[PDB]
Order: C-alpha cells, then sequence, then structure tokens
RNA sequence: GGUGGCAAUGGCUAACCUUUUAUCUGGGCAGCCGAAGCGAAAGCAACAUGUGCGCAGCCUUUUGGCGAGGCACGACGUAU
RNA sequence: CAUCUCAGUAGGAGCGGGAAAAGAAAUCAAUUGAGAUGCCGUAAGUAACGGCGAGUGAAACCGGCACAGUUCAAACCGAAUCCCUUCGGGGACAUGUGGUGUUGUAGGGCUGUUCAAACGUCUGGCGGUAAAAUCGAACUUGCCUGGAACGGCAGACCAUAGAGUGUGACAGUCACUUAGAUGUACGCCAAAAGACCGGAACAUGUCCCUGAGUACCGUGCGUUGGAUAUCGUGCGUGAAUCUGGGGGGCACCAACCUCCAAAACUAAAUACUCCUUGAGACCGAUAGCGAAAUAGUAGGGUGACCGAACGCUGAAAAGUACCCCGAGAAGGGAGGUGCAAAGUGCCUGAAACCUGAUAGUGAUGGAACGAUACGGCAUGAAAGGAUCUCUGGCAUGAAGGA
RNA sequence: UUAUGCUAUCAGGUGGAUGGCUCGGCUCAAGAGCUUAUGAAGGACGUGCCAAGCUGCGAUAAGCCCGGGGUAGGUG
C-alpha cells in the first residue's frame, strides 16, 4: 500500500502505492527450502583419484604362515590394498559423479520469494534479526538514487536516512574465522547490512558497491539468498520508484 | 539405513553376523529362482511364466482419444469463451477435430443444444445428443 | 600485477616465494618523506644502498643512518647504527625490512634513477 | 511414509537460450503421469446419485431427527 | 550347466590429427507429407530376441545446438592441355591432356530463341587481437600493555579500490596488489575498394549418353532387437539400361506413393587432457598422487617387474666468549646470549617402557585385582559446604510397636 | 633402614602421539593442442675454485651472441 518516499535530503516528497507483492503472509519453511536449494546448486564436485590405494599386485600368503590373511607385497610382508592397511584404499569415499543439485518447482519458489519480499515490511522481523535502524519501514527512495556515482554521496544519503549505523556495524563486525577455513580462502566472517534495489542498470550499482555489507542489485536479479541470508528473512532493504513499478506482477 | 542409530550395535540390525554374506542370503541374483523355491512370490509379484496372445504392428494400430457427452456439455460455455466453439442462433456448433478428439462417448446428461461434428459416435451418445434436440454430423 | 583471480593463499605465497629476480626489486619498496613524495609525485619508492633511512618499527624507532647493503633473495636491508653483539663481543649488522623504514635522502648517482622511480 | 506447492480451466518440464562465470531471473508444451475401461485381437464403450444402515457433528422434549466421509445394495460398459 | 550372459568387454595388429569418423537420398513416411550429416533430449525398458528362463534391447515422428553445397565418367569438339628448367630446351599425352556436364512430378548433348553474369579465388590492409611491461587513492598519528603493535582507549582520511598475501601479534590508508586505465616487436584476423572463370530460362525428338562379376539370387558361418522381415562375407550362379531400374519389414500379381546405387570431396555444432589459467561444504603429513620430491629414488628380483621412510630453531645466529676437570676437536661444571633454551633431525612433547623420591603396606600368607558399609594412616591452597560438620534439647510423627 | 616386592602420585630419560602451521596433492570449469633425416623423445659419459646427489648445459659444456623490458646488484 502507501508508504512515504524520502529524497536524498531526507524529506518526504510523496506517497506511493505499493504493489500487491508486499501484501503476503510469512512462511519460513518455503524460504528455507528455496535458500537450501540454491546453496546446494552452487556446489562443486570433488573426490579422490580413480585408482587411489589400489595400484598394487599384492597376494595373500594363505594359511600355515602364522600371520593374518590380508594381501601382502610379493617381495615382502607389508600389507596393502585393503581399507584397514596403511596406504590402502578408502572404503566409501566421495565420488565426482554424485549429483547434489536440488529441485524446487517454479510456483513454490516464486511464492517463497514473494513471502520474503513481504517480510521486509515488518519492523519486528527486521529488528530481531540483527540490524539497527531508525527509519519507517519500508524505505522507498526517489528515482535519482540511481544517479549517484561516488561512494561519499551514498554515505551521505545513508546517514541522512538513518541506515549508516548498520553499515558501521558490518564494518566493525568483520572478524577472523576459526578452523581450517582460513587456509582455503575463507579468512573472515562477514555481516549483512543493507540491500539496495534498482529497476535498471545504472551507476548506482558501481557506487554503493565498496560499502561494507551493502549488496546492490536490480529487480531482475532477486533471489532468496539475497533476502534471507541463512534462511532468516527480515533483511534491511531500500527501494526506488522504478523498482516499485517493476513489481506489479513480478513474481505472481 | 540410519548409520548413526547402529554405532555400538555390532550386527547393525541383521541378526547374527552370519547373515548379510552375499547373494546366497537373498536366494540368487535378480528374479532368480523362478519356479523352484520362489514360485509363490513369483506368482504374487506378477511375474508368472507364459506367453499369451499376439501383437499388431504399430504402423496400422491407432489409439483414439475420447470425450463423453457430459464433459462436452458442461464446459461448453468455457469453450465458446475461448473462441473454440460457436453460438450461432443459440445452438452450440462445436467441432471436435480442432480440440483433438476422435470419438464421442455417451456417459452423462445432455440438456443444451449441441451441433457436434466428429468422426465417431457411440450409439448411446447419438441417442442422448438427439434427445436434447441437437444434431450430430459425421465430420469428413 | 596478479588480478583478483589470485585470492588463494597458496597462489599468492607461490608467487612471492618463487619469483623472478627482476620482480624481487619491487619488494624493496619503502615510503618516502613528505618532501620527496610532493616533489616526485610517487607515494613510495625503492630503497637503494647509499640513502638515509629513518627506522619506524622495532627496537630502533627513530634511529637514522645510511643503507649499508641490500640483498634481493633474502628481502632484507642493512642500516648504519642498527647492530647486534656476539657473545664474545663483536658488533654485527642486524637485517631489517624495507617496509619498516622511511626514505629521507635519495642517492642520485645512476642517472636512470629518476626515471626508475616514476614511469 | 512426515512436510509442502498447484489442482480436471490438471501437474511438471527435458535438452537448450538469456549466464552478466558454473549460482541466479525469464523463456522452453517436445514429452511423461492423470483424465475410460474390457479384450489375444478386430472391435465396442459405463451411475456427474435410484435405495437402505449409520459414526462424527448439529438441532432437540436428552429421547428422537438431519446425517459429509464409511458400509451394504440396485443399475450399467466389455470378455467369455 | 551346454544355447544365453559376462561382452564385441579385457587384450592384440595396423593407420592417424588437433580433432577424427559421417555427410548431400536408388531415404523416411502413408493415404495428401518431409527434404545432407553429426551431437544432445524424448520415444522407452516400448517393439523385437530368448532353456520365451535369467536377461538383452532399438529406430522413425517431434524439440534443440550449428548450418553449405558440389566435383568426376559418357554423349559434342580432338592437343586448343599440364609440369620441369640453366629460359636454350625437356617430359606427359590420340590406350585421350583440355573445354561443355552432372540429374528423377528425369537431366545433359545435337538443333533454335532470350535474359546476361549468382556463388567463389586473388590484391588491399580502414580497423581489431596483440611479450616481457607501465600508472594506480588515503595514517605508519597520541597514551597503555608488551621483546616487537596490524591490538585497547582517543583522533584524521580514502573508496569505480573493504579480493588477497608479506611485514617482530588481528593492516582499506606500511609494501605488493585490487577497481580503473595505458603500452607492446614478430604474428593473426578483417571492413571499404580493384582484377579474375562465369550463370539463369524457353521451344523442338524411331536422335545420342547416364558407373558390372556389380545389383539380385542359392547355400554355410559370424554378428544383430532384427523376428521366413539386420549387417557382413566364404563358395556357386548372375541382369537390364528410359519403351529403363530400385524401394514401400514372408513370396508372387495388380493399383498407388516415392527415389536413381554399384565413382569423389566437403567447414560448424561433438570427444579428450601432456600442457596454461581459475575455483573449491575436498585432504592436511600413517591423510592427499607411490613421491610436501638429492622419488619410480633407497631397496628387492636372472627377467618380465615390485617398491618404501624422511616437513617445522628464533623477531634477529645474537649458533654458547673466557675459566676448571678430562688423553681429548669427546663430554661435564661454572658463566653468558635471548621475552622465552627453543642448543642444531632444535615448535608443542601424550602413553607404553625405564630410573629415583614420596604416602600406605609388607618376610604366618590365598587369588578376576572390584561393588557396598564401618575403621587406621596420609592429604584436603584454588575451583566444593558455614542453620555447613560434630554433639545434644524440644515439638509433630506414617507403617510398626515393646 | 623390612630385604626381594605391591598399589597410587610426582621429577627425569626414551619415544614421537595431539594441537597449530604448510611453496604439496586431488576434483571441476575455461583455454590451447602436434613434433622428428636441417637428426626427435629417451639414455650413457662429461661439465663447477673448493662439488658427492639433483637441476641445467655439451669439449664455446650451472654456459656464448643480438633486440626489447628492468635497475643496482649477481654468482641454481
Ligand atoms: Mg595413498
Ligand atoms: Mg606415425
Ligand atoms: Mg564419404
Ligand atoms: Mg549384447
Ligand atoms: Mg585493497
Ligand atoms: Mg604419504
Amino acid at each position: 500500500a502507501t508508504a512515504k518516499t524520502i529524497d536524498l535530503t531526507g524529506k518526504a516528497v510523496g506517497e506511493v502505492e505499493l504493489p500487491a507483492v508486499f501484501d503476503a503472509d510469512y512462511r519460513p519453511d518455503l524460504i528455507k527450502k528455496a535458500v537450501l536449494a540454491a546453496q546446494a546448486n552452487r556446489l562443486q564436485p570433488y573426490g579422490p583419484r580413480l585408482y587411489s590405494g589400489m595400484e598394487t599386485s599384492a597376494r595373500g600368503w594363505g594359511s600355515g604362515r602364522g600371520v593374518s590373511h590380508v594381501p601382502r607385497l610379493v617381495n615382502s610382508s607389508r600389507a596393502a590394498r585393503v581399507p584397514h592397511a596403511k596406504g590402502g584404499r578408502r572404503a566409501h569415499p566421495p565420488k565426482p559423479e554424485a549429483d547434489r543439485s536440488e529441485k524446487v518447482n517454479t510456483k513454490e519458489r516464486r511464492y517463497a520469494i514473494r513471502s520474503a519480499i513481504a517480510a521486509t515490511t515488518d519492523p519486528t522481523l527486521v529488528s530481531l534479526r540483527g540490524h539497527i535502524f531508525e527509519a519507517e519501514l519500508p524505505i522507498v527512495a526517489v528515482n535519482d538514487l540511481e544517479s549517484l556515482e561516488r561512494t561519499k554521496q551514498v554515505i551521505e544519503f545513508l546517514e541522512a536516512a538513518g541506515l549508516y549505523e548498520d553499515v558501521l556495524r558490518a564494518k566493525y563486525g568483520r572478524h577472523i574465522r576459526a578452523g581450517r577455513g582460513k587456509l582455503r580462502g575463507r579468512k573472515y566472517k562477514h555481516k549483512k547490512s543493507v540491500l539496495i534495489v534498482a529497476g535498471e542498470n545504472t551507476p548506482i550499482l558501481k557506487a554503493a558497491r565498496n560499502l561494507s555489507g551493502v549488496d546492490v542489485v536490480t529487480v531482475d536479479s532477486l533471489n532468496a539468498e539475497l533476502l534471507a541470508p541463512g534462511t532468516h528473512a527480515g533483511r534491511l532493504t531500500v527501494w526506488t520508484e522504478s523498482a516499485i513499478g517493476k513489481l506489479e506482477g513480478a513474481f505472481q | 539405513m540410519d548409520t548413526k542409530k547402529f554405532r555400538g550395535s555390532r550386527t547393525c540390525g541383521g541378526g547374527t553376523h552370519k547373515n548379510r554374506r552375499g547373494a546366497g542370503n537373498r536366494g540368487g541374483r535378480g528374479k532368480a529362482g523362478g519356479c523352484k523355491h520362489h514360485f509363490v512370490r513369483a506368482m504374487m509379484r506378477g511375474y508368472s511364466y507364459g506367453k499369451h496372445g499376439f501383437k499388431r504392428p504399430d504402423e496400422v494400430s491407432r489409439d483414439v482419444s475420447i470425450v463423453n457427452v457430459g464433459e462436452l456439455d458442461e464446459l461448453a460455455s468455457y469453450l465458446v469463451e475461448e473462441g473454440l466453439a460457436e453460438v450461432k442462433d443459440g445452438a452450440y456448433h462445436i467441432n471436435l477435430e480442432n480440440l483433438g478428439i476422435e470419438k464421442v462417448l455417451g456417459s452423462g446428461r445432455v440438456t443444451k443444444n449441441l451441433v457436434v461434428t466428429s468422426e465417431e459416435f457411440s450409439a448411446s451418445a447419438r441417442e442422448k445428443i438427439e434427445n436434447a434436440g441437437g444434431s450430430c454430423i459425421d465430420a469428413e | 600485477m596478479i588480478a583478483m583471480v589470485s585470492k588463494q593463499p597458496r597462489k599468492q605465497r607461490k608467487a612471492r616465494y618463487a619469483a623472478p629476480l627482476h620482480i624481487r626489486q619491487k619488494f624493496m619498496g619503502a615510503r618516502l618523506s613528505e618532501a620527496l613524495t610532493k616533489e616526485y609525485g610517487t607515494r613510495s619508492a625503492a630503497v637503494i644502498t647509499g640513502d638515509t633511512v629513518k627506522v619506524m618499527r622495532g627496537d630502533f624507532k627513530g634511529t637514522e643512518g645510511k643503507v649499508q647493503s641490500v640483498s634481493l633473495m633474502d628481502g632484507t636491508i642493512t642500516v648504519d647504527g642498527v647492530i647486534s653483539t656476539k657473545v664474545d663481543g663483536t658488533e654485527v649488522p642486524r637485517p631489517l625490512n624495507p617496509s619498516n623504514v622511511m626514505i629521507t635522502k635519495l642517492e642520485m648517482k645512476d642517472g636512470r634513477r629518476a626515471s626508475s622511480i616514476k614511469k
């Protein structure tokens, strides 16, 4: 329905009627399913080598030799080729031909996306989910927001709209990860601040890009990860008039 | 099976450790043991031995699509709404070869006036169509 | 020059470890003093034997002196004044790292030095 | 089996294209299952409720009444 | 278990490139249509085969990726052609070099008319791709701890750059980078623009030409889903030629539909990984390749061949000066270096096993090495109790009850 | 001072587990893809001031000449 529109100076300069996507009921399980399916589809095959631990010609000694019945080397008494022998193969390892992609029907995936979009209207879900804000949900901005081209201007707008403390929270929450993930490329653990939505590709997708936590996307690139990080809806977001225009029958 | 349910069970739900050896604890591989020692199971599954009948070539055979008179009558308004049918002088002129149906059966009631053209007609379908004042044309 | 497709620690450490010896000249980089940077337009420079440095980190914060030698493979420089003593007593140079020093006087003798610093 | 989306105007797409790097958004009606069965085959082609008993629930004089689903009949399609 | 299956698999011989193979209907359909090939999806575990058991097992229609058609032999002309070269000349060739010509609701030649020139080859380099590489913002600010700040508390900035690595501990602002831009020899690609062979229709007919041990057939065997109706090939037999020939899942006859074999080439869509780059819900030193490579190594076998173990000082060698013992370049003591011995195969440093010390017990004594209750001796700092521990008095007291 | 021993804990030796680190491995994707009688791949022997192994090289032997990039050190 109606929501206040705020300019880059922070003053309400209109009252636009929201489309029917924003008016839907919250369904955690559908969002869960959609996010899990997409994260499963990102994955990448792995597994050991084809003949690992088995390139050998070991034979058993049989009985009467006073020892066990495992295969041994032909010119020694060292066991080989079996899963409980040192250097032997592994029983049931991962396989590169295993297919781990998940399926979700288009109707229920769109329904979960609508449910997640309508969740950003509720102040309670956003507030308890982690963020800090002092604005009137939902936040809607005039279409000149796509014209901003320097990060300083975006920071000025965020400060004037009461959404900069979340950006600072994400900046100072960046912290080193624990475990074997540091050595493989995942050195930090990040935080999610704010999502900016624009109708069409503009310089705003390049200006509000370096700001910590902020993810900027166009209306034709919304999925369930962006709106429910970790399968929890209630992500702070900003829209524009063009983005509101794009969502008359977007996911219905 | 639930592997974690059986950490510390040894046998893992099989009884003795002398079960779960190989193919001899199943009676053979595949549908093996047709009628010596699996005959009762063979008859109950639906794998009884025998050959019965013949087949005609698929070049000549056809599988006709069907539609009953009740179904055709009930959804007639939607048919004219989609522009499939036609409503000249009240009676519905409905052609079945544009839908993709090659025969009209007769289950159900008919009350509206229908002028149905198709290839085949059961006797009861024709009787029900013409007892409602309609007409049927053998479409050629 | 190794783009953002080198975000893996293994690749970065391979690049820094097995580098061609003409790339190890770039790792001898140190910040310039204010006058040097505002008169050459480069925010930094490379350290070469014969110039005066000001140590900024470690046990010798604030001590100045010339650079007495540079080794490419090791990646360390040697400075006047900064020394360590043997058990029997013999003052020895202590190696440092050029990213812990500041250049206050450049040594212009090559002629190609000015072009080498910038462009 | 437990939980869900859609629902006789049914459900789902496959390969592939849009990939802007493997995600993702939007297309893709070829095809598969359901919608009519019986019969070796040629072939033929059914109830869009006719009757009764009655649980839940509701009404009621607390005894009876209505009674979805359930059960038992009757009628019909086809093969012999 | 013998046909069947395993399986045209394992293995062998030959040939061969950046790809290869196939490829422009004597085709598939069904009444009337489609219009080269390859690869993916579906048809479909269907038709078909089978001790009709176990099992094996398609194609066409339809949807996509990518698109491209042509060249000989002969009929007509008869040297009008090709190649080598010392530029003189020489070889091939009438047993046919060259021109025309290439197909089916037939085509071409001979005979006559018309329209004129489509696809393709060459020169051309506008302009792109293009080696090492170059440039690339903003703090090394104050106090505290520390051996040493990238840390805590304050302050100041950058961002089309908050990917990441190095640096005496956690770095957007220290260094290399990153985002974004420049530069590049030899090569490759290629647009305008010029030159080159030339193609498309029509009318006329006792006229001429159109691929042979081939097509088909009998018979044996292999193979196939191929069933009297798959393909191959050993033996034997064996055509016609436009008034012709083949096909339409048993043979023959008739109608209808459809094509022109037995000569040749042909890009793209596809397969793979020695190699180059990138990424990872991958392993983290008995794991991951056999090998974190002085690893196909040490070693073992006459030989074909089998085949290991081994990572880590510290920020900086500052890698123990001088003195005493000792035969000593062994080793020990004292004394130093370092935040800390971390003292050289040196990070941490478990258990089994071995040496010593402490507590209990012990040379009259009976054993699954312990559970429960009561005592002796030893300990009981932290993390456990303070109407708690010990000893008694008083009030109520269930079952039971002298 | 009860010896030879038994049980428990502590200090030390031996040993190399656990933890932390890791220029290595493995899998997937995108590219690129022939070479040799003008003598290849592979092998033997030689080659360093002190040099045994590996790596590179060939009696010009951890190497020689030219053009570009790079700039003050180099000698796997
Ligand atoms: Mg292994
Ligand atoms: Mg060859
Ligand atoms: Mg061919
Ligand atoms: Mg087979
Ligand atoms: Mg950066
Ligand atoms: Mg190993």
